[PDB]
């Protein structure tokens, strides 16, 4: 990103400043605080040498053609995955609460939250859905 | 098939096959020299390797009398140099050049009928000091085997295109000027050669009057289809899903049509 | 005790100087072979004393304060193409613990047609080959009886 | 375990460098050993006014 | 044209040095040799030690070793395996059951030697060979491969 | 800005792209994407914790269960009319009509807007949830236990 | 008379020599059948066609983890249609090499068992002791595994000055090795999850499906052929039985881990009671006669030129004998028609009784358990397939 | 230790048994109920915590750093016995006369039919063989030539390392089991001088 | 400069991923009585790259009845996420940093499900999910513990993140339960003993394994840091060789559990466990 407008560049005029920021360093220090910028150009990275590796042996491997190289030598799930699900969205829902100063109202909603949860858990639990014989 | 800093086509085809000639003459013990050339070799060609053949041929013949002379066409089978190159262009590529339009005929023939035929000919004694060329049953075009062979592979679109020969040269022209000063590259087609220009420019079938299978008592199998045509059919695996097609809707089951409704 | 295990080394890899080792190529092919470099530097060096040297030019050594199964170790003078065949069987029975009998304290008894110890000559075209081999100098027909020339 | 003491230290040894270099790399990308720290709006903020600032020092730094 | 001959074998020798002294088998629990092959990995002899690791698929498997004997009907499920098995490949012949049949060689339901289904390299004598013999018998395929120079051959092609 | 106003028209492609192909696999893997893509131009507007909670909960949780679902209940029946019977001409129509030329559009009479920046607060999103959205918080606690009521109600046995 | 209409759910469970094909409803297994005869080397119709001594190694090769107790089966089927008494020198060793024998079986079936369930250490662990043994074995008979060190009336060869020395230092750290050797897997949860009721068996069952060796041991059920039907200096051996009641995976490892303790008791009893004596059968018109008398006498030398080559004439009959083989009861059935060769010599192999088991057990199982349940068999195919 | 306990069972019929049946307990070999709060606690501290993995762990930790029985071969050779059976070879008298008289008695023995002997009246009125032909591919190495022989001519020499890179190196003949034979025979004759005893 | 310090990450962690397994295959070997890799190199200091090398020049085959590109790309997409991690583990700012490795880390399980679903196999169609189930049902209680954790993370400012270089510098002897029950899930999250039940790369070959083997060591060193920064109280080498040292020492000496069973363990031992626990620091720590 480049800034557009002077007040996004804090009222400073000239034509140095914007070139500047044209072909800046990345600097966590300079404009881009928590940028997560270095994702990107990591994934470029590692997307070039996967690609590689993955060409490499088809290059410096001797090849034959055989009919036969060209073959191979439940709910559980559902309730597995439908629970993680669920409870997933439910850490997230309770990630915010961990993050900031909470009061004591505040402790006893996410209680209510939290005995809501633990309440639909158990009755889960007690009529055999959490035993995976099947 | 192309030329090396360290082989030209001369020193493989002419001056190896003289001298392997003249020291069978000089053994006199072998009583078969058996060599191999091209269907499409023939002195007066633009091709050099063809040109190669057909005097390296000669030359074997002066030097041995009684040699046996082989011909044969386009060989098919797994790892041949016909099918596999013709896939890796189909596929694996963004387009396929076809030299203008591309209706030489040609006889393609299959390998198990060559081993048989190196067979009969040791069998029979008249073919010594002869020229013995081999084709398949059918004669077909460049254009009705591409067509046949997307068939085979199911492809809905047709990659091919018909370009002039002098369009093809300049395509294969900077690659073939510096074929010389260079120890040979892999996954290089066989292809993309002028003289592969000049072979599509005529016909490669057996000629009228030629030896050929018939001589042998030998019935060249299908290879439009038959045994020969399952390996390549491995590259769609015979077909159980793969593809996008609906015309091959003639070979489906029955009530898996009604359930389509065609 | 680092001059005797310079001295060791000296007389175990057969050269001058550690800087006729260092920069001999023997050490170099050390440097790619682990288990060559550990005889070098490591079993060779320690506590023990060598027994005798066979006309092959390789050592034995023996260590009775090792445990069983490991008092024994050869180094062979080929340090690029050592094999085990070149061992002598003189010496083959002491390698092997079967015997405890060696050449430095057994006087044993050798036949005239004695055929010494070698490298084998496997994938060699030099190897040995039966008599009906194309590899034969004169090839042979096996069968049983004379045919008739007119 | 003497045949594997090699490789634990070589594992501690090549994590340290890598490490030591990587140290090195991003001080000289950032000068100043604490970008990893925690910032807010507030902070970015600062930092922002902060690089435009010098920005504006350089347009008159050339101008006497 | 020297430099580059000389940097062409020096890169010979080092394919070489790492195609032989890492070679994964595949593991064929056929019979008697096997309990041989199983103790030469085992601590005394320690075939981990020369690089060498047992993989599951052929995909990962350098080379074969036959251990044990082959019968008819297991023919096609080894000829299966093998050519399941990439470039660049090897056998071993263990056993005189994977030798030329040995104390089955005229029975009816016994492929006499492996050789007949599929090519091998190295032979390795013994019913059961030594895990000692096998492990000459690894390091004579060592050598084997020592020898190999494939791209001084590209080169002069 | 090429880039990220490259992103932003990759949403919509995407979009488009997940009706648009014939493998079930080929559509998920698409919607993958899209997901994955939604939330890094999001990312663009602050929301860094609403970013990671998008991609935690889509692709973790419940493109897994899609996935699983079309693997237990898919055979490919692509060519079982999915190409041999086309679309429907009217759907794209309107979709052009909807969505290419815009004729209803969210703005309506306006049509340029600003986009800008913002800033996340988790502290003052933690302060909304607890003490302003409290008891929407405990509603959705009870729509979670009636998704997981229904759900194991529901088993197929 | 049978269709195949619904396809619905196909398994393949390995060329590779063990062939399965499994039917489940889901993640539970309903049936489960395997198909063998990758390795039957029709050894049987074979031994027609070789002498009794001439066949006494193919004996070898039928269960190449235990060796002399197959020899030994054979061996006395062999000498009780001859009418031959074996000296107490010879039973007294054949019984201490067969412990032995037995102790290296259950060694490597258990250490399999572990590398099958995960645990990798004991099997490399016990290997070293399995490597002692095998140079006991090469000690006494030159070869590793195939010794075929017994003979029809004794043995081949005396055993060499100094052996019994070793066997004794090995007893005296065996148990230390069995010790730390458990550790590792007794008292683990997860071990005895993977194991606890897993493959249950009656003794109902069990003698209805011919089980022998250990696993019947483990349904409460007392018997030992040693005990029982007692054959060599067996009878004279004082030595416990353990005794389970689950029909359990882990209760047949700690049958197995008691019967080698039992195994050790038994060697140190042999050890300590080795008399002085002859160790072949005086018959030399069976039993080849010594080197030295060979070549100073024209009767021994016709004996060996005799039996060497056209060997003892077997009266005309049958019997059926077994032995108490670590993987169960291994019996063979010999029918003499007269000559000296054996007529018809059919194999009774227990791990193909236990192979048999598969698909009534593995039901209501899971796919983590059937490399569980095959490993608890304790199943060898060259006895299985013969 | 070997005791049991519920829900530590790796099956559902046992397991939905114990917790709905307490036939457990009447079997002596689960562990007993704890009966007050120091034996909660031992209980708790049994199955929180591990304190049965932590064995083993020690174990295998103190085996670390313990020694080995690793041997470097080529270098190093295992422990092997006279009576070895290993490659065949054919053996002469000290004054260099083939010790085999062609008696046959090794090919009769064989039950592998890997020997073929060939044989006939030398020019001297000795009877030596024409073909000594032992296919090793095919021998089994049992040693019962070796019992047969009456004049200690084939013996398995201590020779074990002899793999080739192709099978037709193995098919033996005479003059290759000679060759073996001369280089192999003080070896050879020393361990009979201690057979002997024995055989 | 952000590329040269990505590459300057990258060049430890492949280094030192070859090294790990040659060190687990010699521990394991010291722990069972034997040496282990010491040939292959001046005391097998080689192994590691010899087997790299020839996994390069070793043959790859492809199935020509499946989807070649999803067989291709989900090691690609495993290696991919390895890095990404990597990147956020040493290169990042995030003030959500762990929940951010955490997201990450659910993705990893895709790349067993491309495998499961690309290849023709029965096993493979099982496996796969078998172990996607294991590690989606161990990643809720991960991500409680680090909700436990996110409860005591304050920089100077008096804002609550998730900032590494803001982790006190102290061991969090308060946490124990808490640490173990991580250890065990980290245990869980690398199909590593008592979890190694589940392989699905069985089809696969050449450089394909080898960034398999890459991106399971790589997540396992991920998690290391994870534990080290989280636990120990800051990140360092010595701490990663110790962990991988305690890894090894667990794998070689316990069995593996039975799929249901560690099924049953997660989903009524660990989750409400941490559950209780991240309520318990919760309610103390107002
Ligand atoms: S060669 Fe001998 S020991 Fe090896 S598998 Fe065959 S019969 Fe068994
Ligand atoms: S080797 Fe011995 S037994 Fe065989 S034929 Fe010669 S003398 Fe007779
Ligand atoms: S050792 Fe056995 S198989 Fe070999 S030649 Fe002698 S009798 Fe025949």
């Amino acid at each position: 990103y480049n800034a557009w407008s002077p007040a996004q560049r804090y009222f400073v005029e000239g034509d140095h400043v914007v070139t500047a920021e044209a072909s800046r360093t990345f600097q966590f220090t300079g404009l881009d605080s928590g940028s997560f910028y270095p994702y990107v150009i990591a994934t470029v990275i590692a997307t070039a040498i996967s690609t590689v590796f993955i060409v490499a042996p088809l290059v410096i491997a001797p090849s034959r053609v055989d009919l036969d190289k060209s073959s191979a030598y439940s709910v559980s799930f559902y309730l597995v995955s439908i629970m993680y699900l669920l409870f997933d969205i439910e850490i997230a829902y309770l990630f915010p609460y961990a993050m900031t100063h909470a009061s004591l109202p505040m402790y006893w909603t996410m209680n209510l939250f939290l005995a809501i949860l633990v309440a639909g858990f158990a009755y889960e639990w007690g009529m055999g859905a959490l035993e995976w014989r099947e | 098939r192309l030329q090396t800093k360290n082989w030209s086509f001369e020193d493989v085809h002419v001056d190896f096959p003289k001298r392997l000639a003249k020291l069978a003459a000089e053994t006199g013990q072998v009583q078969r020299l058996i060599h191999f050339s091209d269907m499409g070799a023939d002195e007066n060609h633009k091709s050099l390797r063809m040109r190669t053949k057909a005097v390296g041929d000669k030359e074997v013949l002066d030097a041995f009398p009684d040699a046996t002379i082989v011909r044969p066409g386009d060989i098919v089978g797994i790892e041949d140099h016909f099918y596999n190159y013709l896939i890796y262009q189909l596929t694996l590529t963004v387009f396929a050049p076809v030299v203008e339009s591309g209706s030489n005929k040609i006889q393609p023939t299959y390998v198990l009928d060559v081993a048989d035929a190196v067979a009969a000919l040791l069998r029979k004694p008249d073919t010594a000091g002869k020229t013995l060329y081999l084709g398949g049953p059918e004669v077909l075009t460049m254009r009705e085997v591409y067509d046949l062979l997307l068939k085979t592979l199911r492809i809905y679109r047709d990659d091919t295109v018909h370009l002039p020969a002098w369009a093809v040269k300049a395509m294969y022209k900077p690659f073939d000027s510096v074929r010389r000063m260079l120890p040979g590259l892999p996954m290089t087609s066989p292809l993309a050669t002028e003289d592969y220009v000049e072979e599509m420019l005529r016909d490669k079938v057996v000629p009228a009057g030629a030896l050929g299978y018939a001589d042998l008592g030998i019935v060249p199998q299908k290879v439009t289809d038959g045994l020969a045509i399952e390996p390549v059919r491995h590259a769609r695996v015979g077909g159980y899903r793969w593809g996008d097609m609906s015309a091959v809707a003639k070979d489906i089951p029955e009530s898996v049509r009604k359930y389509y409704n065609i | 005790s680092l001059s005797g295990y310079f001295s060791r080394l000296l007389e175990a890899s057969g050269k001058k100087s550690v800087g006729s080792f260092f920069a001999s190529w023997e050490f170099g092919k050390m440097l790619v072979d682990g288990n060559l470099a550990h005889n070098v530097l490591v079993r060779a060096t320690g506590a023990g004393r060598l027994v005798g040297t066979d006309y092959n030019g390789n050592r034995y050594y023996e260590n009775e304060e090792a445990a069983y199964g490991r008092r024994r170790w050869i180094v062979y003078k080929d340090k690029f193409d050592y094999n085990p065949t070149t061992i002598p069987p003189e010496w083959h029975g002491w390698l092997n613990y079967i015997n405890d009998y060696n050449p430095t304290n057994t006087q044993f008894k050798q036949p005239t047609y004695q055929i010494e110890a070698s490298m084998t000559k496997t994938g060699t075209q030099t190897c040995y080959n039966p008599k009906g081999s194309w590899f034969s100098a004169k090839p042979r027909n096996w069968r049983k009886y004379e045919s008739w020339t007119p | 375990g003497w045949n594997a003491l090699p490789s634990l230290v070589i594992i501690t040894g090549i994590w340290t460098a890598g490490l030591f270099a990587l140290d090195k790399v991003q001080m000289f990308r950032e000068n100043k050993p604490a970008w990893a720290n925690n910032k807010d709006g507030w902070q970015k903020a600062l930092y922002r006014r902060d690089w435009y600032l010098q920005r504006e020092e350089e347009t008159l730094a050339m101008a006497k | 044209a020297k430099g580059l001959e000389f940097v062409v074998s020096k890169v010979d020798n080092v394919v070489n040095w790492a195609r032989a002294g890492s070679i994964w088998p595949m593991t064929f629990g056929l019979a008697c040799c096997a309990v041989e092959m199983m103790h030469a990995g085992a601590s005394r002899y320690d075939l981990d030690r020369y690089g060498i690791i047992f993989r599951p698929s052929p995909r990962q498997s350098d080379a074969m070793i036959v251990a044990g004997t082959l019968t008819n009907k297991m023919a096609p499920a080894l000829r299966k395996v093998y050519d399941q098995m990439p470039e660049p490949k090897w056998v071993v012949s263990m056993g005189s059951c994977a030798n030329g049949g040995g104390y089955y060689h005229y029975s009816y339901a016994v492929v006499r030697g492996c050789d007949r289904v599929v090519p091998v390299d190295v032979y390795v004598p013994g019913c059961p060979p030594t895990a000692e013999g096998l492990l000459y018998g690894l390091l004579q395929l060592q050598k084997k491969i020592y020898r190999s120079k494939t791209t001084q051959i590209w080169y002069k092609k | 800005m090429f880039f990220e106003n490259s992103a932003i028209l990759l949403c919509a492609l995407l979009s488009i792209a997940v009706g648009y192909t014939k493998s079930p696999f080929m559509s998920l893997m698409y919607s993958v994407m899209l997901f994955i893509n939604s939330s890094f131009v999001l990312m663009m507007l602050g929301f860094e914790f609403l970013a990671l909670v998008n991609l935690l909960v889509y692709v973790g949780a419940l493109a897994v269960l899609f996935l699983f679902v079309i693997m237990l209940l898919e055979i490919p029946a692509t060519e079982l009319r999915a190409y041999s019977r086309g679309w429907s001409t009217l759907g794209i129509f309107v979709f052009i009509i909807n969505g290419v030329f815009q004729i209803t559009p969210s703005m309506g009479p306006r049509g340029i807007i600003t986009g800008l920046p913002g800033a996340e607060s988790i502290t003052n999103l933690g302060h909304a949830l607890y003490l302003y959205f409290a008891d929407l918080l405990i509603l959705n606690s009870l729509v979670l236990t009636v998704a997981l009521f229904g759900r194991f109600a529901i088993a197929p046995v | 008379l049978t269709p195949a209409k619904v396809n619905n759910f196909t398994l393949n469970f390995g060329p590779q020599v063990l062939r399965l094909v499994l039917e489940m409803q889901g993640e539970i297994i309903m049936r489960a059948d395997p198909h063998i005869g990758l390795l039957h080397r029709g050894t049987e119709k074979l031994l027609e066609y070789k002498t009794y001594l001439q066949g006494l190694p193919y004996f070898d090769r039928l269960d190449y983890v235990s060796m002399m107790c197959m020899e030994h089966s054979y061996v006395l089927a062999i000498e009780q249609l001859l009418n031959v008494s074996v000296p107490l020198r010879g039973q007294y060793i054949r019984v201490l090499f067969s412990e032995i024998t037995r102790v290296l079986n259950h060694l490597l079936a258990i250490t399999c068992h572990s590398m099958d369930v995960g645990a990798l250490t004991p099997f490399l662990w016990a290997f070293e002791e399995r490597e002692k043994l095998f140079e006991f074995y090469e000690r006494v008979s030159g070869a590793r595994m195939h010794a075929a060190y017994f003979r029809v009336g004794g043995v081949s060869q005396d055993l060499p000055i100094g052996l019994l020395r070793d066997v004794y230092d090995w007893a005296r750290q065996f148990a230390s090795r069995l010790d730390e050797m458990e550790e590792l897997l007794t008292g683990n949860r997860i071990w005895k999850e993977r194991t606890v009721d897993v493959g249950t068996i009656t003794a109902q069952m069990a003698w209805d499906w011919g089980c022998s060796g250990p696993i019947l041991r483990a349904s409460g059920i007392d018997w030992d052929l040693r005990k029982t039907q007692p054959y060599d200096a067996y009878g004279k051996m004082q030595f416990n039985v353990p005794i389970a009641g689950h029909g359990d995976c882990y209760d047949r490892y700690l049958v197995r881990l008691q019967e080698m303790r039992e195994s050790l008791r038994i060697i140190y009893q042999c050890l300590n009671e080795m008399p002085d004596g002859l160790y072949k059968s005086p018959d030399g018109k069976v039993c080849p006669p010594s080197r030295s008398t060979m070549k100073q006498s024209m009767e021994a030398l016709i004996h060996h030129f005799k039996l060497y080559t056209e060997g003892f004439h077997v009266p005309a009959g049958e019997t059926y004998r077994a032995v108490e083989a670590p993987k169960g009861e291994f019996g063979v059935y010999l029918v003499s028609r007269g000559g000296n060769r054996p007529y018809r010599c059919k194999i009774r192999s227990p791990g193909y009784a236990h192979l048999q088991m598969t698909d009534v057990i593995s039901r209501g199982a899971m796919l983590a358990d059937v490399v569980t349940i095959i490993g608890t068999l304790d199943v060898v195919f060259g006895e299985i397939d013969r | 230790g070997t005791e049991r306990r519920p829900g530590e069972s790796g099956a559902w019929k046992q397991i939905e048994r114990q917790r709905y049946a307490s036939d457990w307990e009447n079997d002596p070999t689960f562990k007993r109920t704890p009966k007050n709060l120091a034996e909660v606690l031992d209980d708790s501290a049994s199955m929180l915590l591990l304190t049965d993995v932590w064995r083993g762990m020690a174990y295998t930790l103190g085996a670390f750093f313990d020694k080995k029985v690793t041997i470097m071969y080529p270098f190093e050779k295992g422990q092997l016995s006279p009576r070895f059976r290993g490659e065949h070879a054919l053996r002469r008298y000290p004054t260099g006369e083939e010790r085999c008289i062609a008696c046959k008695l090794c090919e009769a023995i064989c039950p592998a039919q890997a020997i073929t002997i060939e044989a006939e009246e030398r020019e001297d009125g000795s009877r030596r063989t024409t073909r000594y032909d032992i296919d090793m591919t095919k021998c089994i190495y049992c040693g019962f030539c070796q019992e047969a022989c009456p004049v200690d001519a084939i013996v398995e020499g201590p020779n074990f390392e002899f793999s080739t890179e192709t099978r037709e190196e193995l098919l033996y003949d005479k003059q290759k089991l000679l060759e073996n034979g001369d280089k192999w025979e003080t070896e050879i004759a020393t361990n009979l001088r201690t057979e002997s005893l024995y055989r | 400069m952000i590329v040269a310090s990505i590459l300057i990450l990258i060049v430890p962690v492949l280094l030192s991923v070859a090294m790990f397994t040659l060190a687990e295959r010699t521990v394991m070997a010291s722990m069972q009585r034997r040496f282990g890799p010491q040939v292959s190199g001046i005391s097998g200091l080689l192994q590691p790259f010899w087997d790299g090398l020839k996994l390069g020049v070793k043959e790859p085959v492809l199935p020509d009845s499946s989807s070649a590109g999803a067989f291709a790309a989900s090691p690609m997409i495993s290696f991919v996420l390895s890095q990404v991690a990597w990147v956020g583990i040493c290169i990042s700012d995030a003030s959500f940093q762990g929940l951010v490795i955490m997201a990450i880390s659910s993705l990893a399980v895709y790349g067993v499900m491309l495998a499961g679903w690309a290849s023709n196999s029965k096993y493979a169609f099982l496996g796969c999910l078998r172990s996607v189930a294991l590690m989606v049902s161990y990643e809720l209680s991960l991500g409680a513990a680090l909700l436990s954790i996110g409860l005591f993370v304050t920089d100077g400012t008096g804002m609550k993140c998730l900032n590494f270089a803001e982790m006190p510098t102290t061991p969090q002897y308060a946490m124990l339960p808490l640490c173990l029950i991580f250890l065990v899930c980290i245990l869980a999250e690398t199909k590593r003993d008592p979890f190694d039940l589940p392989g699905y790369n069985v089809e696969y070959s050449s450089l394909g394994f080898a960034l398999f083997f890459i991106a399971e060591y790589a997540n396992m060193a991920v998690m290391s840091a994870i534990a080290s920064i989280y636990f120990l109280g800051g990140f360092s080498a010595l701490k990663i060789t110790a962990l991988f040292f305690a890894f090894v020492w667990t794998r070689g000496t316990l069995p593996r559990y039975r799929y249901d069973q560690f099924m049953r363990l997660g989903w009524k031992a660990f989750l409400p466990l941490t559950l209780a626990f991240f309520a318990l620091h919760a309610s103390v720590a107002i």
